[PDB]
């Protein structure tokens, strides 16, 4: 029966640069609130409780305020190590949580193509992977090239998490293929189009080679 | 500023449920909690039960279970407590308290406090009786006086001397209760020569049944 | 301090009871300083607390509305364990359920601020089978090399490097739905050019619920 | 439950001096997250009980120096460096750390002076009482110290024990005393039967117990 939103839902903010997260609660109370850091594949670490008291153990460069029906997170400064997405809470429901990035340079990504194994081989299918790595910002646009012929609608593409050290993500496009296109074609090349390239960088393969 | 109103004195029949209101201003209600507690005789400081005035959940002393509830209107910011099944020995008075700085402090204000008192008589008016030094009590410079009350319910009553004229020495006593019917008495001292234009006169009023006697000592 | 511990099946076929298991280690589950929440997180709707238990001359619960009348906290001092029994399971009641510890305690009243969460365990409701993994290696031309894991169920697995010796430059992905119902993920390490000619490299996948533990060789091709 | 006794029960102290009350638990009220909750709540008469010191070694807001708390474990103290006129009341030591919070008994605070003797002084029941159908005679010691006191009833050499009601008063603004009241109440046969109404009192001023003794023929 009540609802909290946070504002905003998302940000990005560079290093060092202080920040700072409002979630709204139509029953305030300051009295029974707390917010929590959650890393990805990891359980929610808390925070702050009571809306103004600093957990011990996290940097006191957390730091939590405001009264009323608004509340807010203050951090001093970000690390490449602080980005989480933080949920607040109001003793019954937990808020939507927002995600929070770290902002750094424009990253080069790296490109690497692997055929498919020859155990695959003998399985009688092909997986194609193409990795592409260290880079910033996430979007890029992958491209494969069979035979100077573009391919889509048959491989999927996974996006990890950000690094916490070097702030950089990190994609690989795979595609499923039986072994009689594996054969009926010599050529295979892995084409990325990124705003770190200033040109378009591809790696061509022949099979067999 | 902090302050804590309660309801004024009851006097119910065993067994019939009672009802006392707890209003606090000053703060905002939502953020502390409130306590209960009951202070008598028999017992001292017993604590009846908390509620965490957010959500709602109680947490009753187990001896006080079944014969107390607790409940909330947060629209004007009050906290009320129901009682049941009321015993004699259930005359007590009951404190609401706030609960301040959850992790500090246990218990910040307390209420004014309602006195509720069961018994089973009615309402009685008091019967005052005087009391005065015999034919052979006139050996000394100083002698006392004094008047005395019986069957009267319920609690309290005000006695003065000449209608308050004489402060000095008078001593007054808590009541007593005996077969259902409180109990109290005073005295004052005073030199043992009564002049013809000196005379002492208590008066004894009660505010229960309305009804106050002057009686003739000297 | 508190440290938490998790066990339970993490594959449940729909319409009966699932239970897990939430192992207390460095307190009392019967301590009077302390509640024991259940909170369970999902990707498209959230988090939301579930349930709660406590002592205090008997055994307390507290439950919220969402799944009421079918979720049971059962504590056991026994061995200093509490356990949640969910009954009559929807594929609306997949995510991934995490076992805490309540924050302050005192006067009597409960402050919900949890600071001690479990590792967490995921739960899925689905009426398939698990099945066993296979690995291909992925071998590069200087550049970096990994081993893929390929048609796997259910969720998670483990990589690990020479059984933990190398955790700088590897990366793990996520796993993704494949069309068949299958899931899949890849491991990826970098190294310095002269490295493929004298150090050895073995990467290492785990998968619990298959009880599968597989050790393969990454190494150029010969020919 | 925990179990609390302050020790001692009543403090006789003299203005400006140190006075020290003890509250122990019968179990170690050291909360398990940390710290020790105790309380210590004074009560003048006529009055809501205020709040005095919270978390023992700690001290709340308002309250002047005087007031500190030590011990931890099992026992804990709480010592008034000067006693003012303010001071009197009861105290009572308080917990929060194992629901139920108990509470104390009450300690009374309240001065000290020469020892004084009661004037005893017994009255008949009055004539208009013999009309009503009860009997009430009474004697009260008046202006003493301590409220350590007793009252006996001897009529005509017998002893009784049954009809007795007691009641003291808190000590005076100015002499800081007591009074007391033993009102026996008997019926019209029995105050017929009986001559001699005393009423005996021991206290420490006399070493021999006052007796103040009338009949009935002399009235």
């Amino acid at each position: 029966a009540i609802q909290l939103t946070q504002s905003p839902s998302s940000l990005s903010a560079s290093v060092g640069d202080r920040v700072t997260i409002t979630c709204r609660a139509s029953q305030a109370t300051s009295s029974y609130l707390a917010w929590y850091q959650q890393k990805p594949g990891k359980a929610p670490k808390l925070l702050i409780y009571a809306a103004s008291t600093l957990q011990s153990g996290v940097p006191s460069r957390f730091s939590g305020s405001g009264s009323g029906t608004d509340f807010t997170l203050t951090i001093t400064s970000l690390q490449p190590e602080d980005f989480a997405t933080y949920y607040c809470q109001l003793s019954k429901t937990f808020g939507p949580g927002t995600k929070v990035e770290i902002k750094r340079t424009v990253a080069a990504p790296s490109v690497f193509i692997f055929p498919p194994s020859d155990e695959q081989l003998k399985s009688g299918t092909a997986s194609v992977v193409c990795l592409l790595n260290n880079f910033y910002p996430r979007e890029a646009k992958v491209q494969w090239k069979v035979d100077n012929a573009l391919q889509s609608g048959n491989s999927q593409e996974s996006v990890t998490e950000q690094d916490s050290k070097d702030s950089t993500y990190s994609l690989s496009s795979t595609l499923t293929l039986s072994k009689a296109d594996y054969e009926k074609h010599k050529v295979y090349a892995c084409e990325v189009t990124h705003q770190g390239l200033s040109s378009p960088v591809t790696k061509s393969f022949n099979r067999g080679e | 500023q902090v302050q804590l109103q309660q309801s004024g004195p009851e006097v119910v029949r065993p067994g019939v449920s009672v009802k006392i209101s707890c209003k606090g201003s000053g703060y905002t209600f939502t953020d502390h909690a409130m306590h209960w507690v009951k202070q008598s005789h028999a017992k001292s400081l017993e604590w009846i039960g908390v509620f965490n005035t957010y959500n709602g959940d109680t947490n009753y002393n187990q001896k006080f279970e079944d014969k107390a509830t607790m409940t909330i209107d947060k629209s004007s910011s009050t906290a009320y407590l129901e009682l049941a099944r009321l015993t004699s020995e259930d005359s007590a008075i009951y404190y609401c308290v706030r609960l301040g700085l959850l992790g500090f402090y246990a218990l910040d204000y307390w209420g004014q406090g309602t006195s509720v008192t069961v018994s089973s008589a009615k309402t009685t008016p008091p019967s005052v009786y005087p009391l005065a030094p015999g034919s052979a009590a006139q050996t000394n410079s100083m002698v006392t006086l004094g008047c005395l009350v019986k069957g009267y319910f319920p609690e309290p009553v005000t006695v003065t001397w000449n209608s308050g004229s004489l402060s000095s020495g008078v001593h007054t006593f808590p009541a007593v209760l005996q077969s259902d019917l409180y109990t109290l008495s005073s005295s004052v001292t005073v030199p043992s020569s009564p002049r013809p234009s000196e005379t002492v006169t208590c008066n004894v009023a009660h505010p229960a049944s309305s009804t106050k006697v002057d009686k003739k000592i000297v | 301090q508190v440290q938490l511990q998790q066990s339970g099946p993490g594959l449940v076929k729909p319409s009966q009871t699932l239970s897990l298991t939430c192992g207390i280690s460095g307190d009392s589950v019967s301590s009077d300083a302390a509640a024991w929440d259940w909170i369970r997180q999902s990707p498209s709707r959230g988090l939301e607390w579930l349930g709660r238990t406590f002592y205090r001359s008997r055994w307390h619960h507290d439950y919220s509305e969402s799944v009421k009348n079918r979720i049971t906290i059962n504590a056991d001092t026994s061995k200093n364990q509490f356990s949640l029994q969910l009954t009559s399971v929807t594929p609306e009641d997949t995510a991934t359920y995490y076992c805490a510890r309540a924050g302050v305690r005192v006067f009597g009243i409960i402050v919900n601020s949890l600071d001690y969460w479990g590792q967490g365990t995921l739960v899925t409701v689905s009426s398939a089978s698990t099945k066993g993994p296979s690995v291909f290696p992925l071998a590069p031309s200087t550049a970096a090399l990994g081993c893929l894991v390929k048609d796997y169920f259910p969720e998670p697995v483990t990589v690990s490097w020479n059984s933990g010796a190398l955790t700088s430059g590897v990366h793990t992905f996520p796993a993704v739905l494949q069309s068949s119902g299958l899931y899949s993920l890849s491991s990826v390490v970098t190294v310095p050019s002269s490295s493929l000619g004298t150090q050895t490299y073995i990467c290492n996948v785990n998968h619990k619920p298959s009880n599968t533990k597989v050790d393969k060789k990454v190494e150029p091709k010969s020919c | 439950d925990v179990l609390m006794t302050q020790t001692p029960l009543s403090l006789p102290v003299s203005l400006g001096d140190q006075a020290s009350i003890s509250c122990r638990s019968s179990q170690s009220i050291v909360h398990s997250n940390g710290n020790t909750y105790l309380e210590w709540y004074l009560q003048k008469p006529g009055q809501s009980p205020k709040l005095l010191i919270y978390k023992v070694s700690n001290r709340f807001s308002g309250v002047p120096d005087r007031f500190s708390g030590s011990g931890s474990g099992t026992d804990f103290t709480l010592k008034i460096s000067r006693v003012e006129a303010e001071d009197l009341g009861v105290y009572y030591c308080f917990q929060g750390s194992h629901v139920p919070l108990t509470f104390g008994a009450g300690t009374k605070l309240e001065l000290k002076r020469a020892d004084a003797a009661p004037t005893v002084s017994i009255f008949p029941p009055s004539s208009e009482q013999l009309t009503s159908g009860g009997a009430s005679v009474v004697c009260f010691l008046n202006n003493f110290y301590p409220k350590d006191i007793n009252v006996k009833w001897k009529i005509d050499g017998s002893e009784r024990q049954n009809g007795v009601l007691n009641s003291w008063t808190d000590q005076d603004s100015k002499d800081s005393t007591y009074s007391m009241s033993s009102t026996l109440t008997l019926t019209k046969d029995e105050y017929e039967r009986h001559n001699s109404y005393t009423c005996e009192a021991t206290h420490k001023t006399s070493t021999s117990p006052i007796v103040k003794s009338f009949n009935r023929n002399e009235c």
